[PDB]
């Protein structure tokens, strides 16, 4: 269903997600990873299913180039693929709204960050689930709101390109 | 005068010593991998040196200088990168051109005036303003990008192949734009591989090789030594190549020709 | 970690063999319950590390970004799990002996997971890891999915990561040169600074996608099926080491676990 | 011996009121470097993509494109891409493979060439250009000229009959452009294949075997370079400068030294100056 031009664009967006995942913006008090920009790009432009594919392949590509810091595990790929799935479910082919940004960021944070990842961390490293959750609850309480504010301005930037000449389809 | 004092950059530059007085069209030549872009980024403190002093536009850049006080420098020294149209992001042309003045201290009414004046100067049509920059063509996008970096009237404009990928007519238009910008009293630094522009427009020719300055002279004295030019790694202007062919054909030419009009005039003088 | 070149026999091992070895090592580190099981997994992991022959510098580079998390998790599992003898008794902290050994177990699970995955990312070139991952995605064909499409997307993304990173650096330099303070000015102004970094990048991605798709369709890319493969991965005699090593690990984990 | 003959063509760009090409008509002689110069808005950008079917003319009944007797259409678009190979403008984008020997082998993979013959052909085509030492070098470790050489090798390896240098040397330094042109000329002599040059670089059209000039989607004039270039007045109203030799001839004419108009090469002009020097 997806044309070759759209497949190459998906590859470019995956490369963007990997590059931004290696980025960390802010001062020393807080370092929010810029992977959410790639997740929003994959979900908003390609949909939930190609978003899932792009998220899994971006996890594989990040493992290939920059190395999998946490050990090669399938669950991390599943989480990094379910991120763009929810982003696409809430944001694909829909008008830009603050409501959808709010819901998509909150649902991805609940399910992927303090959800599945806490399950995979507790399974791999053997700690009790509440211990891993308390380990990972701090940054994922103040980080999602910064993601919220940044995502509101990403979609404004991406829309002005899609409604422009450069984006054909 | 832009002055570099034993400037070096590691992780490449090595002991560069020169002084470009303000108001001249300095041209920067050399093959890729000779640290030309490193010098270009050093000009406005994008890459601070590891050891040395840069006295550019009245501000001193030492290795230990911080990021505070650089925004005051970047208003005077502006860098235009290769394929500058890749940086266009705003919703319209006018906002994209005035994005520079807005964060270089211009008010909303001042930035609009400067952006409109420079959009007129670069040759963009008046109906093209207030349209999305992506709607335009490659030449028009290059014009918008160039207007975005000349908008606040920088003292030292340091360019990087501003007409790469453009036709000779558009290339000539842009080159005459920058040469007219020079006549206003602003220094222009041109980082190009096309020596046919260097022999025509430049008044002072830098020459890098492997990260070390090897020649700093007027283009007449740079291209007079073909033995040195081939000894190092540089190319000759086409007009100079033709003159060298004429000498090897037994037809002697007076003086040193480097541009097409002076080459033609020398040919006319030699025959008569 | 990046590919540090070498000559030790681990570099001769096919990337499909040792990617499966890394996955299987994670699977059998899931099976570590008793102390003797942890001893078996630790000696096997350290034997793998020594047989790789890398210096400790690269491994200690790899451990460092997570060492705060390692010590935090070990000390948290130390306090939450309590049993046996007691030291340092307080309402919040109790340095019980079972706490210390459980913290040691979690530390070992951090060590044998990071050291093994550091061996893969250092001793296999990224293109070979891509070939290995395509081989691991070969079984997906029984879900009637188009695995050739996935392999093509991975290959193009890997080829175009360095060029897009250079483009990102160039774009950030171009926007900084006209006054983009990318890290000063508060949250909502910091968020507005990702548009000048992303929209030019998206424009470049659109241009590169159109140009590359046009070039591929010009050179004769009719589909993902019917093409031969130029860069093949071939087995070797030295691949008997992982299949024996991973098999010899299964015996001890099954026999040794507390169940 | 026409190879490509676009006859009464029309392209509208799916969006724009004025069509890009309007009743274009020409023929490319077999074994001749045919340069096709025009302005950016003249529509020459789509000639290359129209030739091998990536764009279709609006009226397939009125507009007929023939490539080696294979009338281009929805069915025969793949046989036409086994004869016509195009080298596009930007070297970075068209470089698909993760190494040099993989970008060259990407054309041969798509035709299901067996791997041993694939290796032989890839080695021969990579050594044909001056890239024998970079058979494992990555895309980002190569220059602008080197990536264009690899693109030319990849187009070559599939044994094409037309090589369309579609603005190939647009982004290269003048030393790289000369190297690419020497390489392409040597390849064209060795393999006996047609080369079509869609460029705005007039020096490359100065050495062609036939020059086609386009204004606003139509064929303005054609013929040898010795005829299109001297009429500088025609090239002035369409926005095109003339090559160095002809520009110097016009400058000398303005000075007062008139020269005959068949002088096209550099050596001819210097010798003609020498004959005037003796006087």
């Amino acid at each position: 269903k997806l044309e070759l031009r759209e497949l190459v664009l998906l590859a470019m967006v995956i490369a963007i997600k990997v590059i931004l995942g290696q980025f960390k913006v802010g001062n020393a008090t807080l370092q929010v990873g810029l992977g959410f920009i790639g997740s929003v790009m994959l979900g908003y432009l390609f949909g939930p299913w190609w978003g899932f594919a792009g998220g899994a392949l971006s996890d594989l590509v990040s493992s290939v180039i920059f190395g999998n810091l946490g050990g090669f595990f399938i669950g991390f790929t599943l989480t990094a693929a379910l991120g763009p799935m929810i982003y696409g479910f809430f944001l694909y082919k829909q008008p830009i709204q603050i409501w959808r940004v709010i819901a998509s960021v909150i649902c991805v944070t609940v399910i992927c960050n303090i959800g599945l990842n806490t399950l995979w961390v507790s399974m791999m490293y053997g700690i009790n689930f509440m211990v891993a959750l308390s380990s990972r609850i701090l940054k994922e309480m103040i980080t999602p709101w910064i993601q919220m504010v940044a995502v509101w301005f990403i979609l404004e930037g991406l829309s002005r390109v899609k409604l422009s000449r450069k984006f054909w389809s | 005068a832009i002055k570099f004092e034993n400037v070096s950059y590691v992780y490449g530059l090595d002991q560069l010593n020169f002084s470009l007085e303000e108001g001249k069209f300095i041209a920067l030549v050399g093959h890729t991998g000779s640290g030309k872009s490193t010098l270009m980024q050093h000009f406005n403190a994008l890459l601070k040196p590891t050891s040395g002093k840069i006295e550019i536009a009245g501000y001193t850049i030492t290795p230990e200088t911080g990021n505070k006080g650089l925004k005051d420098l970047r208003r005077k020294v502006s860098l235009a990168f290769q394929f500058s149209e890749a940086q266009l992001f705003e919703n319209t042309v006018l906002k994209d051109v005035e994005y520079g003045p807005r964060n270089f201290g211009f008010s909303e009414d001042e930035a609009r005036e400067a952006a409109l004046k420079w959009l007129k100067k670069v040759g963009l049509k008046d109906d093209l303003i207030e349209h999305s920059p992506f709607d335009l063509s490659g030449g028009q996008m290059r014009r918008v990008a160039l207007a975005g970096v000349l908008a606040y009237e920088p003292e030292i404009i340091c360019l990087d192949e501003p007409a790469a990928g453009l036709d000779p007519m558009g290339r000539l238009e842009m080159m005459q734009l920058f040469k007219d910008y020079q006549a206003a009293g602003h220094t222009v630094i041109l980082v190009t591989h096309n020596m046919d522009d260097v022999a025509d427009y430049a008044d002072d020719v830098l020459a890098l090789e492997h990260g070390r300055l090897i020649k700093h002279a007027s283009p007449k004295e740079v291209f007079k030594d073909s033995e040195w030019l081939q000894k190092h790694h540089l190319a000759e202007p086409r007009s100079a190549r033709f003159a060298a062919k004429l000498e090897a054909a037994g037809l002697k030419l007076p003086g040193q020709p480097l541009t097409m009009p002076e080459l033609a005039d020398a040919i006319k003088q030699s025959l008569k | 970690g990046r590919y540090l070149p070498g000559t030790t026999f681990v570099y001769r091992v096919d990337p499909r063999a040792k990617l499966l070895t890394t996955f299987y090592f994670i699977i059998m580190i899931f099976l570590a319950n008793n102390w003797v099981s942890y001893l078996v997994i630790s000696i096997f992991g350290l034997a793998y590390v020594f047989a790789t022959g890398l210096k400790a510098r690269v491994f200690w580079d790899g451990v460092k970004p997570m060492i705060w998390m390692i010590v935090f998790t070990s000390l948290l599992q130390t306090f939450f799990m309590a049993g046996g003898k007691v030291y340092w008794h307080w309402w919040i902290f109790t340095l019980s002996s079972e706490g210390l050994i459980n913290g040691l177990y979690v530390f070992i699970r951090f060590a044998m997971i990071i050291l093994v995955s550091t061996v893969m990312t250092v001793t296999t070139k990224p293109l070979e890891i891509a070939d290995a991952m395509e081989w691991m995605l070969t079984p997906l064909k029984l879900f009637k999915v188009n695995v050739g499409m996935i392999s093509l997307v991975i290959s193009i993304a890997l080829r175009f990561v360095p060029t897009l990173f250079d483009q990102t650096v160039k774009i950030m330099n171009a926007q900084r040169s006209r006054g983009a303070d990318f890290n000063d000015g508060g949250l909502v102004k910091r968020a507005k600074s990702v548009v000048p970094m992303l929209v030019p990048l998206f424009i470049d991605s659109l241009e590169v996608a159109l140009d590359l798709s046009t070039a591929m369709e010009s050179r004769g890319y009719k589909g993902s099926e019917g093409r031969t493969r130029y860069r093949i991965l071939e087995w070797s005699k030295v691949d008997l080491i992982p299949v024996a090593y991973c098999l010899l690990l299964t015996i001890l984990m099954i026999t040794t676990r507390k169940h | 011996g026409s190879d490509n003959i676009i006859s009464f063509d029309h392209v509208t760009f799916t969006d724009s009121p004025r069509p890009a090409l309007s009743d274009l008509s020409f023929a490319i002689e077999r074994g001749s470097w045919t340069a096709l110069i025009g302005h950016n808005g003249s529509g020459k950008s789509t000639v290359s993509k129209l030739i091998n079917g990536l764009l279709a003319p609006d009226d397939l009944d009125k507009s007929s494109i023939t490539v080696d007797g294979v009338k281009l259409g929805a069915d025969t678009v793949w046989e036409v891409r086994e004869k016509v190979g195009i080298v596009f403008q930007n070297p970075d984008n068209q470089f698909v493979g993760a190494t040099v020997s993989d970008d060259v082998a990407f054309g041969l993979e798509n035709r299901a060439v067996p791997r041993p013959e694939m290796l032989k052909i890839v080695a021969q085509a990579v050594a044909d250009v001056g890239m024998a030492d970079y058979a494992d070098s990555e895309p980002s470790n190569l220059s602008g000229g080197q990536k264009q050489r690899v693109a030319i090798a990849g187009i070559l390896a599939v044994k094409p009959q037309v090589i369309i240098l579609d603005e190939s040397t647009s982004m290269l330094d003048p030393e790289g452009k000369e190297q690419i042109l020497d390489l392409v000329r040597k390849i064209k002599e060795d393999n006996n294949l047609t080369v079509i040059s869609i460029t705005h670089d007039l020096e490359e059209a100065a050495g062609a075997d036939q020059v086609l000039v386009l204004d606003d989607g139509q064929l303005l004039d054609q013929g040898k370079p010795e005829e299109i270039f001297p009429k500088v007045e025609m090239l002035k109203r369409i926005g095109l400068d003339i090559p160095f030799v002809y520009r110097l001839k016009q400058l000398l004419k303005e000075r007062g030294i008139v020269l005959p108009d068949e002088i096209d090469d550099d050596e001819k002009l210097v010798q003609s100056l020498w004959q005037l020097n003796s006087k």
